[PDB]
């Protein structure tokens, strides 16, 4: 698929400025950073949970293993 | 045509896949993975082609040769380092690329997706060989299992192997004939990749919302070309960082000890980018089962397209399956850990467990949480 | 005990596709049926949908969304295509059955 | 000539942890060499010590070495 | 019992992603290898050639390699014959073959120390520990005839007797040749030995990092510069009514 | 005014631009290296062979 | 040899445990170790093959 045969688009006025007449930098601290958080806080509660869960299952798993290695002071009290 | 950029049989292709290509306006980094995958294919083919300039495929010389290729050839060491790591940056990108595709149902572009699998498979295949090449303790013993791994296939198996590799035991022949495959294969990946993109272009690139983009679509060049060059340097810095600061960081050292056909190292941990399926394999006690599990462990990607039920494409509006997704991505990062872990109760079970959620999450959970979410919309 | 009604409302805001400001139907992946459905759409609603999608894309492409105000409210979501799409489907299912 | 190691292992062998360990060991040692038939081994206990000892052995040893 | 002890980390002079190897230390590291390990431990991938410019001088290494005779090519009458070790020879093998060595070291096979540092997890940290770290097996534990307890080694029973004690040699530079000390120097060597590129490789890494630093932003601007056309942009739907 | 002077003279003509990339690279190289090399070496005083080369060449 | 939960053998590749007879007891291994053709020629002699 090429250009000019994509969609029947009617009534959409778009205005954009040359990159040299605008600033790429952009508006960090205004809209910039804000939205970043707007997202960390949006999906944090949807991504992190499982990873967190793994972690536990990792630690638990490891400790226990590292434990099942140490002797039961009472495997021979005699 | 006064154009030329379109009137030249060759020249058009370019100004038709790098310039003038309609791409969705809205596209996350998860779309670079692929252009990167290429750069790997290159970095691999370039470096390896160059590393082969010094390799000497033959038991008695194989190991050393590489060492020589490092210590003796100017920057030969750098070449190697870069290569072994490209391997990873390669699997990383591939592993992410598959991610993205999975969670935007890019797997709906079926063919472009199916080909993709092939690539994976092959990339897994080619990377298997090559690692044999340096003929280290690992190289050898990996050769012996992975190969022998086809033992399972009845009738045609025991035989297919005593052929897979040289004669009747991983020995010199198997090595030379592997080098060949390795030297060859990458070029297949390259070809298929072409076939991959072809199928793609047939259907524009996806896009994160999973809804038509004809409404927007920007000229690949001005935009995405840069975007790639950028992502190039981004996920180039790590890969390089490794290769110049802690090369063997990902590389098992056990493989630094030349092969010994007589002693497989206590603690044989396969390459990281392989562990998951590895785990799956050992947590299903039965030669065949073991293998089978594995078989599907990767050969399941082929079914994802059929295990799609959401009335919507991507799943950015499917918070439910969405977390199920990460439950998967993590369930994978798990299998991995459990793979780099010896076999004892603390693990093992964890293993076969995740190595169960894996399947289910795919074969069952997804499609269920799928239709379900549609009904939570009256669909 | 727990209203499917009460639930749908959940999922709706949960999917949060209205944060981009586009109706449910503005999302349904475009398969053979939908295409025919949408191709049956009155030109009014079509151009409407278009823009909503282009706007959606434009947002998405900027990583930013629509002011809390402009989000569309669950009860006010207009199933502009469900009706056509349905006829379509049954039209098909009617044909598919007849060809046997 | 004196090995900065042995000197630094002297100090270190005194850190709270070493002691709380060196002790834990000393017991086990004479707890196993006191019986005729026992499968116990004081390796574990031995490590815990070492593990702790050498750990600071390291935090300082290389300071006196050229 | 798959029970083992993991080696503590020593702040090696070359640990830093930006810190080279103390070449002085390697020089000694070399000597300790030459004078005490190169009688059991083969090191096939290096050669005096290297030492030149890295810790020794051309003339230094040359006369250094003279120090050994090597079996070399056929006569006219075709017969191996010995002759002064040139500059290009590889460090001498102590045994004609492994099983020969095994019959010299109480049935054990002293592994070649070319890539030792990176063949054993822990590298120097391990190796160092291993050397400076033998001791009486705790109770209940008994090492058999010919082996020597060393907690850090898997099995805790090694076939290598503590090969390093105070004074075993005398670093001609005037360095307290204490065990700890020498054992350090051997390890820093074993490292370079395992990867001569070290420095060259990190320096490189340095620059590589300054380019990323410089390049990525540049292209980032460029990426944004170019996209602003879109980032900026604004829509609007104006039907007639 | 640098930037303006630059554009007009250096970045305007695609012919020129390139020309400064080249002559510039030559300068960037020479300078980046010496700088890098120094930064590096200095962070390793008395450890490099360049630094001990002298106990058989003094210092 | 001399490792595992069956006092015989253990294969670090996938966790197959063998008994001192060379039989597989635990794990994914499928058949017991191979027993070559052999015989003893005297009090201290053993010939394999
Ligand atoms: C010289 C300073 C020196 C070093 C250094 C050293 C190190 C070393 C390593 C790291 C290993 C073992 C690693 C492993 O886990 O297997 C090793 C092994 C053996 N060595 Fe050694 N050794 C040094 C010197 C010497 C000397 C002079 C002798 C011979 C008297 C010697 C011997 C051996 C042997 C035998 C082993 C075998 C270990 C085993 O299989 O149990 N070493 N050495
Ligand atoms: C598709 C990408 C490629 C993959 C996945 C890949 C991967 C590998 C891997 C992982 C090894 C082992 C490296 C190690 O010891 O750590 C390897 C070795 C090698 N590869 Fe590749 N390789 C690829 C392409 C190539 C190409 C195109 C060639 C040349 C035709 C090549 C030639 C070699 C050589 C010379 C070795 C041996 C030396 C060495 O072990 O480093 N590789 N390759
Ligand atoms: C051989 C290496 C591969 C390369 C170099 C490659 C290249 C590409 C490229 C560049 C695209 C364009 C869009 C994007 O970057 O995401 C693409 C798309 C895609 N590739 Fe790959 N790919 C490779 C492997 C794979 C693999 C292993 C899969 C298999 C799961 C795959 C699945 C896809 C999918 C689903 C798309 C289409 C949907 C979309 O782009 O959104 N690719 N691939
Ligand atoms: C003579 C040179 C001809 C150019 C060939 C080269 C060409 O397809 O270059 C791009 C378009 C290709 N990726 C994309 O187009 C692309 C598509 C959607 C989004 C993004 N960006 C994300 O934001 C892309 O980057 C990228 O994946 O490389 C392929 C795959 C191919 O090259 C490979 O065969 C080379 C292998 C075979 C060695
Ligand atoms: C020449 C090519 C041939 C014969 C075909 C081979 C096929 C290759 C396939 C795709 C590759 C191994 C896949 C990643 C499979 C599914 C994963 C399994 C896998 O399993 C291993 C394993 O069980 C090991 O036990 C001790 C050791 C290993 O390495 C030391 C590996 C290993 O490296 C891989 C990776
Ligand atoms: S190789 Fe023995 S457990 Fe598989």
């Amino acid at each position: 698929r090429q250009f000019g045969h994509l969609t029947r688009v009617r009534h959409l006025i778009t205005y954009s400025l040359s990159p040299f007449e605008q600033r790429p930098f952009p508006h960090y601290f205004s809209k910039g950073v804000p939205n970043v958080w707007r997202r960390l806080r949006a999906c944090i509660l949807r991504v992190a949970p499982p990873f967190l869960a793994f972690y536990l299952l990792y630690t638990w798993g490891t400790q226990e293993f590292e434990k099942s290695k140490r002797k039961n002071p009472a495997a021979y009290v005699n | 045509a006064p154009n030329i950029r379109k009137s030249h049989p060759l020249l058009k292709m370019i100004n038709n896949s790098l310039i003038d290509l309609p791409a969705p306006s809205n596209i996350s980094a998860w779309w670079n993975f692929g252009s990167l995958l290429a750069v790997c294919l290159m970095t691999q083919i370039l470096t390896g082609l160059l590393l082969a300039m010094h390799y000497t495929a033959d038991t008695s010389l194989a190991f050393s040769s590489v060492a020589h290729t490092c210590r003796n050839v100017q920057y030969g060491w750098l070449i190697r380092n870069l290569h072994a790591n490209g391997a990873s940056f390669f699997f990383i990108c591939i592993f992410l690329h598959i991610g993205r595709g999975l969670y935007y149902g890019s797997y709906l572009y079926k063919e472009t997706w199916n080909t993709g699998v092939i690539l994976l498979l092959t990339l897994m295949a080619t990377a298997f060989v090559g690692y044999v090449l340096p003929w280290g303790q690992m190289s050898f013993w990996g050769a012996t299992v992975i190969t022998n791994l086809f033992s399972a296939i009845p009738y045609i198996g025991h035989t297919l192997v005593e052929w897979a590799w040289g004669g009747f035991s991983v020995d010199n022949p198997t090595l030379t004939r592997f080098f060949a495959l390795h030297f060859l294969l990458p070029f297949a990946i390259a070809g298929i990749t072409i076939i991959h993109l072809t199928f793609l272009h047939e259907s524009g690139s996806n896009n994160p919302l999973g809804i038509s983009s004809d409404s927007d679509k920007i000229p690949f060049h001005p935009y995405y070309s840069f975007k790639d060059i950028l992502g190039l340097t981004l996920m180039l810095t790590p890969f390089l960082t490794l290769a110049l600061f802690s090369p063997n960081l990902l590389g098992d050292p056990e493989n630094f000890t030349p092969a010994n056909p007589l002693v497989t190292p206590p603690h044989i941990k396969p390459e990281w980018y392989f562990l998951f399926a590895y785990a799956i394999l050992r947590s299903i006690p039965n030669k065949l089962g073991g293998v089978l599990a594995l078989a599907a462990s990767v050969l399941i990607l082929f079914l994802i397209p059929f295990l799609h039920k959401s009335k919507q494409r991507t799943m950015t509006f499917r918070p439910l399956s969405q977390t199920l997704f990460w439950l998967l991505v993590a369930n994978l990062l798990i299998l991995t850990w459990i793979g780099s872990q010896p076999v004892e109760h603390p693990f093992i079970i964890i293993g076969q467990m995740a190595s169960l959620s894996y399947f289910t999450i795919l074969l069952i959970l997804f499609p269920t949480i799928g239709t379900l979410e549609n009904k939570m919309l009256n669909y | 005990s727990r209203w499917l009604e009460g639930i749908r409302k959940w999922y709706y805001n949960a999917a949060g596709f209205n944060k981009y400001g586009l109706m449910r139907d503005d999302t349904i992946y475009e398969n053979d049926d939908v295409k025919e459905a949408i191709r049956r759409l009155p030109e009014n609603l079509y151009d409407d949908r278009m823009f909503r999608i282009k706007r959606a894309l434009d947002l998405n492409m900027r990583q930013q969304i629509l002011p809390k105000e402009q989000w569309t409210k669950y009860e006010e979501d207009v199933p502009y295509l469900e009706p056509y799409l349905k006829e379509v489907i049954r039209e098909r299912k009617e044909r598919e059955e007849w060809d046997k | 000539l004196v090995d900065p190691l042995t000197t630094v292992r002297e100090q270190c062998e005194q850190l709270e942890k070493c002691v709380k360990a060196r002790e834990r060991l000393e017991l086990c040692d004479e707890r196993v060499s006191s019986r005729s038939q026992t499968e116990e081994d004081c390796t574990e206990e031995l490590f815990d010590f070492l593990h702790a000892r050498d750990h600071c052995v390291a935090h300082k040893l290389f300071n006196s070495l050229k | 019992s798959d029970l083992e002890l993991h080696p503590p980390s020593y702040p090696w002079s070359h640990r830093g992603p930006l810190s080279s190897l103390d070449h002085t230390s390697i020089r000694r590291g070399f000597q300790v290898y030459k004078q005490v390990c190169s009688s059991c431990h083969s090191m096939d991938y290096v050669a005096y050639r290297h030492l030149v410019g890295v810790c020794y001088t051309e003339d230094e290494a040359k006369a250094l390699a003279e120090e050994v005779e090597v079996q070399d090519g056929p006569n006219e009458d075709g017969e191996m014959f010995m002759r002064p070790g040139k500059l290009s020879d590889y460090f001498p093998k102590p045994y004609p073959n492994p099983e020969a060595a095994r019959a010299a070291n109480n049935g054990a096979l002293p592994p070649d120390l070319s890539y030792i540092v990176r063949a054993r997890h822990g590298g120097e940290d391990y190796v160092f520990s291993l050397l400076t770290g033998y001791c009486e097996p705790p109770t209940g534990v008994s090492v058999r005839e010919g082996l020597y307890f060393n907690p850090y080694f898997p099995g805790q029973a090694i076939g290598m007797a503590p090969p390093i004690y105070n004074d075993v040699l005398e670093f001609d530079d005037g360095t307290p040749a204490t065990m700890s000390q020498v054992a350090k120097d051997v390890c820093t060597f074993l490292r370079w030995a395992a990867e001569p590129e070290h420095d060259h490789r990190k320096r490189m890494g340095l620059k590589m990092l300054l380019m990323m630093g410089l390049l990525v932003p540049l292209v980032y601007y460029m990426k944004r510069h170019k996209w602003s056309v879109l980032k900026s942009r604004k829509l609007a739907y104006r039907p007639p009514k | 005014t640098l930037t303006a002077r630059l554009y007009s003279l250096l970045f305007r003509r695609t012919s020129t631009f390139a020309l400064t990339i080249v002559v510039g690279a030559l300068l960037f190289e020479r300078a980046f290296d010496q700088g890098a090399d120094a930064i590096y070496e200095h962070i390793n005083e008395g450890k490099l062979w360049k630094h001990i080369k002298h106990k058989y060449e003094n210092k | 040899a001399n490792a595992g939960d069956f006092g015989g053998y253990y294969c670090p590749c996938h966790g197959s445990h063998y008994d001192a007879s060379g039989r597989i007891r635990k794990g994914p291994a499928p058949l017991n170790l191979e027993v070559p053709s052999y015989e003893f020629t005297s009090d201290d002699m053993v010939i394999v093959g």
